[PDB]
RNA sequence: GCAUUC
RNA sequence: CGUAAAGCGCACGCAGGCGGUUUGUUAAGUCAGAUGUGAAAUCCCCGGGCUCAACCUGGGAACUGCAUCUGAUACUGGCAAGCUUGAGUCUCGUAGAGGGGGGUAGAAUUCCAGGUGUAGCGGUGAAAUGCGUAGAGAUCUGGAGGAAUACCGGUGGCGAAGGCGGCCCCCUGGACGAAGACUGACGCUCAGGUGCGAAAGCGUGGGGAGCAAACAGGAUUAGAUACCCUGGUAGUCCACGCCGUAAACGAUGUCGACUUGGAGGUUGUGCCCUUGAGGCGUGGCUUCCGGAGCUAACGCGUUAAGUCGACCGCCUGGGGAGUA
């Protein structure tokens, strides 16, 4: 059964990037929008949109630079089978700062750089390259 | 499996009305009716393993539904088992 | 311009999925090309060829199918460019210095034929060696005076001449190709979707490119 | 048809 | 963990692990700060002293931990109310060697009785054993009995797997389609456990035509405890129970999502419909070839061995040994 809406979300971007799809659509959720919201901030996805009220659907407009996928790599870190919690000083850095790790802090979902600046830890959701 | 006339009677008896076929009691009642009916079938068809597999599926399904009904509200679960005379 | 012809593609079962953007519809079980999309791309390639011609570059025409063997030669005669109208020998460009000796042989063989020193009583000299002329003329005749690698490749079928496309990519030479529904993109820098076998279509293509080079050459 | 071994 | 060691034969399932979506609430997990504690030495960092060094020594950091208090609420969990997409129920249909019980038919083999009929038949590479003048084989008529269902028949269908082919009836499981209604997370996986599980084999009682381990004879051969031939018992069949193993194989665990295509088969369905052994869509199952990608390679390739997630099983050089 579907037990990782987040992992399925990330898989669609990875599969969509490989297939050179302009955009991908999937069921929407507040958590998914939170991840989608941060990703758009740094320019990994050109935009995201939600359609429907009883059956909301999240569509992400993927982008490409020089004909190759912008998202070089994206992997789930915290999983229901094994979840990861990092402290303020234990926040990881992806590709020595070039990448960003999405962290679910008490103040909301934000990048590791933002969490480090704010000085809060939380769940490490995924690494984006 | 079960005749339409018998199926309608169970639905109208355990459900809120004649078109409420999704009620847990209706589902349990329908499964219980078929399980009781099949008792005679396997009494003489002792070696009929393939259809017996389907029977255990109904047995497991009924137990799963009963557990859900007990969890959601014990009051109705107690009434349902008394009327069906099961869980002995 | 967007005139008749060209739009007729191959059968649906022979299509190549990679060109889904460049197809318009499966009319009568045969895909038909998006002409309005073709024109901006065709003009772009024509403009690029003019720019290459402007810098005294060399563009070589590659057509192997019998439906285009004669047409390409006419284009190479309307302008002063090179062509290959028969089988494209493997390694025409990767090891051009190897076939360079074959070109030299034509110069000697041509010299004997023209100067008359081959007119000797022996039929080995008169026929056995002279027959090698059209063997190499029909094979290397259109590439005799290149003097090196080209500066751009014009191909009438990106799949039938896939060997030519692969060599051009290895050497980095720009590639212009008429790509039909069943052909393979991503090997051609500038893809010209359209029919490759219709006589009225092939003549328009090579006829069109042969005009830009002359004006670009000035 | 049968027909081993170094 | 397809073929190198490694996916239980296949299922159902408790404990356990994990779980769609919305709101409120709790603040257990989690996170932030503070306090107490975390002996000294040692390690660690900046200094000091023995001629330098080892060594000794000052201060700091560190001791990643634990407990309490104060706060944060994104995520997980608890609690409450929801929602319909997961899952399930109902209505109407469709296909099928799905399973259990009973009956019945036709062709053929063998045997038994009788007629016609005469010297061979049968078998092999060749031959013999064998059968036959006590009348065989061949041919015709009647009868008995057992087993399997030609053609249809098809990388066709069904089933969890093993597996399942004449026809008819009785009982019965699952799957799929069309719209419509209903329940409202009731789900996924599964150690132990439980059930099913080819063939051979075992127990009791039947049946026994054909076939056939063992066995016998005749050949072959240097020998032939074999291959070939003529015979032939257990077994193969039925009822009940046991056995629980197969190269039980797709050598590929189960469930869910995602990712270019092409040509067929099979089984539903919508639609245009006069220009039918038509035209365009939409589901389930299934065969073949191939793209990206993956792989040590071979190859796999929307039915993944691609990209991910949940859970379980299993492997750690060969032999000894799946043996004591
Ligand atoms: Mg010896
Ligand atoms: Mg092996
Ligand atoms: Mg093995
Ligand atoms: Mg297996
Ligand atoms: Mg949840
Ligand atoms: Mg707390
Ligand atoms: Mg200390
Ligand atoms: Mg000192
Ligand atoms: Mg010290
Ligand atoms: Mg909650
Ligand atoms: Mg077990
Ligand atoms: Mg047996
Ligand atoms: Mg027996
Ligand atoms: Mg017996
Ligand atoms: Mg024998
Ligand atoms: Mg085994
Ligand atoms: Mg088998
Ligand atoms: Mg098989
Ligand atoms: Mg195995
Ligand atoms: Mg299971
Ligand atoms: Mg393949
Ligand atoms: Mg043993």
């Amino acid at each position: 059964s579907m037990q990782d809406p987040i992992a399925d979300m990330l898989t669609r971007i990875r599969n969509g990037q490989a297939a050179n799809k302009a955009a991908v659509t999937m069921p929407s959720s507040k958590l998914k929008v939170a991840i989608a919201n941060v990703l758009k901030e740094e320019g990994f996805i050109e935009d995201f949109k939600v359609e429907g009220d009883t059956k909301p659907e999240l569509e992400l407009t993927l982008k490409y630079f020089q004909g190759k996928a912008v998202v070089e790599s994206i992997q789930r870190v915290s999983r229901p089978g094994l979840r990861i919690y990092k402290r303020k000083d234990e926040l990881p850095k992806v590709m020595a700062g070039l990448g960003i790790a999405v962290v679910s802090t008490s103040k909301g979902v934000m990048t590791d750089r933002a969490a480090r600046q704010a000085g809060l830890g939380g769940e490490i959701i995924c690494y984006v390259a | 499996s079960l005749s339409t006339e018998a199926t309608a009677k169970i639905v109208s008896e355990f459900g809120r009305d004649a078109n409420d076929t999704g009620s847990t009691e209706v589902q349990v009642a329908l499964l219980t009716a078929q399980i009781n009916h099949l008792q005679g079938h396997f009494a003489e068809h002792k070696k009929d393993h393939h259809s017996r597999r389907g029977l255990l599926r109904m047995v497991s399904q009924r137990r799963k539904l009963l557990d859900y009904l007990k969890r959601k509200d014990v009051a109705r679960y107690t009434q349902l088992i008394e009327r069906l005379g099961l869980r002995r | 311009m967007l005139k008749a012809g060209v739009h007729f593609g191959h059968q649906t079962r022979y299509w190549n999925p990679k060109m889904k953007p460049f197809i318009f519809g499966a009319r009568n079980k045969v895909h038909i090309i998006n002409l309005e999309k073709t024109v901006p791309m065709f003009n772009e390639a024509l403009a690029e060829l003019n720019k290459i011609a402007s810098r005294k570059g060399k563009i070589l025409f590659v057509g192997t199918k019998r439906a285009a063997s004669e047409a390409v030669k006419d284009a190479a005669l309307s302008c002063d460019q090179f062509f290959v109208n028969h089988r494209w020998l493997g390694g025409m460009l990767t090891n051009w210095k190897t076939v360079r000796q074959s070109i030299k042989r034509l110069k000697d063989l041509e010299t004997q034929s023209q100067d008359g020193t081959f007119d000797k009583l022996t039929k080995k000299e008169a026929l056995m060696r002279t027959r090698e002329l059209e063997k190499l003329e029909n094979s290397l005749g259109g590439i005799k005076d290149m003097g090196g690698l080209p500066d751009a490749l014009f191909v009438i079928d990106a799949d039938h001449e896939h060997i030519a496309i692969k060599e051009a990519n290895n050497l980095g030479i720009p590639v212009f190709a008429i790509v039909d529904t069943n052909s393979d993109p991503d090997g051609v820098d500038f893809v010209i979707p359209g029919n490759d076998d219709a006589i009225r279509a092939v003549t328009l293509y090579l006829g069109a490119v042969a005009a830009t080079v002359r004006e670009g050459r000035s």
